[PDB]
């Protein structure tokens, strides 16, 4: 079993650059479930950020962003990458992932949850 | 997936016992076309008859609509008897002893579109069967069809013609033929009408 | 919307098992009339008798009001079984198996607030079916309605007179008239009257 | 208004599958009574007969108690099916296709608490006509009321007399007397006893 | 109060979809055992029989514990038709139109202990009246109990005797015994043993 | 333990009006297999006759997935009626009242999808029984079934061959055997296919 | 829209005050609704005051405010009033009240909720 | 009543220390319940840290404390145990348990709470 998801990526870069971070699965089956990513922030609660389909194309924002997030996912390295491009001075919080069976990215349930990592530009 | 997604998201507020339209002042259409697949039995002099009939509904709906080119695949949604709105339209010279003999079924729709309700019954109706010559006399029984709830500027229910497919070669009795006819009847103290349709089937003998 | 946003105000603290009246010790006016439309079967001596009836009921509420400035458009409003309080007004004196004939309905409610219930029956009650002074002899049958639980003091059944339309002339026994009377069943000791209504249906023979 | 707070507030906490009493292991108890109005027919071959009764239960509880000082005008309140507590006295010997034809009803709770139920039925059960020999013979048909899964320490089923109020003659039969008796029975091992009542139907013939 | 609590306490985790073992390849045991009252009829060539059953099925629950020193009082405690789990032990060859003619009932427990499940019921069930040999042949008529779905490494059901209490001599037919049989049906691809039972009912005339 | 965990984890997200797919545009594949055990009695003019069937439907979920390794013990999970979905196949010319005489049954499912919902049902249907020509000839019922709202490219009925098991030699009608075949009934309207199953029996007296 | 909950009665008095804090509103008809007085201040979340019926008799209050304040409506003039008396500096929060249907003041479902009138010592 | 619980074991070292935390309780059978240990911090929702069920071997740990800390249950005794090694210096908080019926220690509907026990690191 040890059902974890672990989260890196150390982002405390400047305004501009890039940042890349990615994700890793231990004890389901990567093929069968849905993930998002929740950001919290030491004022707010929980935001949807952005996610994707057990399908593999049915990527969903947030309206706060539109074109300076990407996300993709990889089955055979059991991983998701989200890229964070142009970045602004506004969003600074700490990211962690929800994982879901079979579903959308719009609001849905959630069985397993995932590690926070710290980002502030 | 798809499916999914349009089911969850199309009854965020679907209060059933509402009425969908437009505008709350404009009536609504409703199309009725009955399909006789079979009479059981004339009965004896009680006045009873016993036919096989799948009714036929068709209605359009405001709150049910989605643009297809973003939901590849899936066009057309269905909805148990609980969830969607049906209108009460049934028998009036009704013989039953539990009145709607109607198997409810799943209401289909399609892409921006309407409804489909099919249900089939067994329908004890009475008419008046007193044939003024010698018992062997042509014999014309009315079925009354209309809502009981909604009528008048609400539902402009309208008819169309019923079907002659197979019949089912009965061994006793003949028909001639199944018209039918659009009433707006009963226009009483309230401004708005009453709406009604009733159907004949007429039958002399083998 | 209007029709949602009316359908989800009206129902905020509404709980069905409530008798609606601003004051509770005031008695509450209820009135009750039939029409019956049909007879299927008086039988012989067996005791039963079998009619064909539609009931109707009408109340004042003081919970379901608004007016129509701030809501344009809406004058009806319609609700299930179960939502709604209704009077449980029975036969005393049946004899089917489930003891009730009545076919559920919607029931409407105007603006100002009234309450219109009309449901249809087969109700199979009893009688005396002894007509031994040769055939010609005039049979009274009694159907006897009235509340179960409710009496005195809250609930204070007003009559109306009944209805003679469409009765669908017999071939063997014919109306001569429907009285209908209101009577005390006062037990003992009790200070509070427990109404009732009995209608009288009166047949010779044909 | 006081008649919705008390409905409000007298449930909080009425897990209906509850026995109300103060002390666990105190038994409670329960007055039972009938009043027979009717019989339909007793067919010959087959040993069952028909009859018309109205049960009468009548408990103390103990979770439904208010005063009336404070909340003025409402004495008497009214609850469904579902979410009251009920003791299930059947009939044992019964013969109907259906173990219970009780139509059920409202329970009533007045003031401290004390509930009435009044249940109507149209009964079949099963009896033993073995007085084909002497046609002049009386009949004593077994009627037997009790509890199916509740007995011993916690129901203390008592007994009141019949009733003779009304009885609709019969054309074929006619009444001797109604007697009644609690009996009990002992499990294989154990203290505790199981009640039980039995009525007496006598006629002889007409 | 001790009856709230434990009531309240006892439903936390209990989906009512459960097979409750501590292991979960250890198969259950249920115990099954049936008391005939009487004999309906034996009906016509259609080769179908009804009688008067009660059933009594028993199991032992592990996830329904606790124990009377802290808890004084409570001893039994009844669950309804729903939420507590029940096996669906049905009549193979049935011939009734619902094909389940038992009158559901509460559930019964005892301390941290095991369950009983008596239904009452009539049931309709055919047979092969094929005695024409001569009209005086003892006919053997099958009553075929067992699982539906569960079967094999999950439920060894057993069997006990049936009863020989007053049945109610029948006027035409008179029974030497009622022995009863445990069998096994093999599968196509599976050493899963799944059990059935079969009572044999026997009667010459009378 | 295991088995709850997998109970409580399996439905988080199961809208039971799906049709589970991997992909919207792929059809589903749906077996379907009767196997009847009797035939009760062939009536008179009416043109119906009786017979006991159990259905068999086979189908594949995608929803309905694990892997017993991190899952010991548990093989086999069941479903009620309500939560699972089902294929709405049924009976077109159907002459019973209710449209609908299957005895609803749990879904059975295993590690990797795959469902069986065998439904016993007595079934009225009717027939053509107008051979003039020879009394003694071989009578040939058709049995229509096929789904009722779904049809074409979204589950496409696949037939499998019948079963003459232990049919309980009759006593007036005997058999020669239960051929069937898949037809189509495609539409003018678009060019999606209407799929049925068709299955004839054909008998002659004994 | 036509809703609007109206205050008035803003204070910054120490013990011994009296004050008669008022409120009106529009839009629905204000003889079919109860209204209730409710509480939030910074350490709480929200907290019980006073509430009326909608006849006009039998009105409720919270066991620290059994005494000092009084409550009134007058259904011909459209207004509320408060009549807060004795004065405690615990009584540092914001008055918004509530409104709801035929109603008893103890708990119920609202359907117009009112702005805040914050009062401190 | 009858049903409250105890800790015994305190936390105070720097970094990198070992701990035996152990609870027990009394009133009701020690063998129809598993038992959750959370942690609460001074601003900070409830998180789940370690988890066993009824039954003896379903050991769950969290994302972050996987090869660190371990959980025991002794039935005979009465007696549960948190063995914690190499301790970061993050974990500063209030430990206390939780009981619940039959289950797993995934999330469940907890029926008898304790109190806690204060770790300062
Ligand atoms: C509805 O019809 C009326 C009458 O013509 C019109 O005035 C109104 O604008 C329409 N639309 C509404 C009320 O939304
Ligand atoms: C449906 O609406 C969306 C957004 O307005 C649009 O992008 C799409 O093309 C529309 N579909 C059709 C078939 O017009
Ligand atoms: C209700 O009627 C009673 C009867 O006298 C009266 O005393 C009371 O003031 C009325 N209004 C109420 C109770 O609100
Ligand atoms: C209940 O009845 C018993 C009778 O033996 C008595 O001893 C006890 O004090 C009563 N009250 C309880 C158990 O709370
Ligand atoms: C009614 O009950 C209340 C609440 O305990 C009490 O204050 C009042 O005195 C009681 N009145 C009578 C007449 O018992
Ligand atoms: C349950 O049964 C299995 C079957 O081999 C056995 O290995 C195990 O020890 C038993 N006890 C458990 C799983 O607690
Ligand atoms: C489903 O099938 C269509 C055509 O058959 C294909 O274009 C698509 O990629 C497939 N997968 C989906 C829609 O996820
Ligand atoms: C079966 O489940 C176990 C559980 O850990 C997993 O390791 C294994 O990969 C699974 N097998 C397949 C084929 O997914
Ligand atoms: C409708 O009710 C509102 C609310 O009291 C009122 O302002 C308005 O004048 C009323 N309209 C009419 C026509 O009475
Ligand atoms: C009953 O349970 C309590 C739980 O604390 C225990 O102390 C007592 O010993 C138990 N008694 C028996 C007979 O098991």
């Amino acid at each position: 079993a040890q059902v974890q998801l672990v989260e890196s990526g150390g982002g405390l870069v400047q305004a501009g650059g890039s940042l890349k971070l990615s994700c890793a699965a231990s004890g389901f089956t990567f093929a069968h479930y849905a993930m998002v990513w929740f950001r919290q922030a030491p004022g707010k609660e929980r935001e949807f950020v952005a996610g994707i389909s057990w399908s593999g194309a049915s990527t969903y924002y947030a309206s706060s962003v539109k074109g300076r997030f990407t996300i993709s996912r990889d089955n055979a390295k059991n991983t998701v990458y989200l890229q964070m491009n142009s970045l602004k001075p506004e969003d600074t919080a700490v990211y962690y992932v929800a994982a879901a069976r079979f579903g959308v990215g719009v609001d849905d349930d959630y069985s397993y949850w995932g590690q926070g990592t710290q980002v502030t530009v | 997936e798809f499916q999914r997604k349009l089911y969850k998201e199309l009854v965020k507020n679907y209060n059933p016992l509402e009425r969908p339209v437009a505008n709350d002042s404009q009536p609504l259409t409703v199309y009725f076309s009955l399909s006789l697949l079979q009479i059981m039995d004339v009965d004896e002099k009680n006045q009873v008859l016993t036919t096989n009939i799948w009714l036929q509904m068709s209605w359009t709906d405001h709150y049910l609509q989605w643009n297809v080119s973003e939901y590849p695949g899936v066009k057309t949604v269905r909805f148990p008897d609980g969830q969607i709105w049906k209108p009460d339209i049934l028998l009036y010279n009704s013989a039953d002893e539990r009145f709607d003999a109607t198997f409810h079924t799943n209401v289909l729709v399609n892409s921006s579109g309407h409804c489909q309700y099919l249900p089939p019954g067994i329908f004890k109706s009475s008419c008046y069967i007193d044939v003024r010559w010698f018992p062997f006399d042509v014999q014309h029984c009315k079925l009354k069809f209309g809502s009981w709830s909604y009528g008048g500027w609400s539902l402009d229910l309208q008819m169309q013609e019923a079907d002659i497919s197979g019949y089912i070669p009965n061994g006793e009795w003949d028909l001639v033929g199944i018209p039918g006819k659009r009433s707006e009847r009963f226009y009483e103290c309230c401004k708005e009408p009453y709406p009604d349709v009733t159907f004949t089937v007429t039958m002399r003998r083998r």
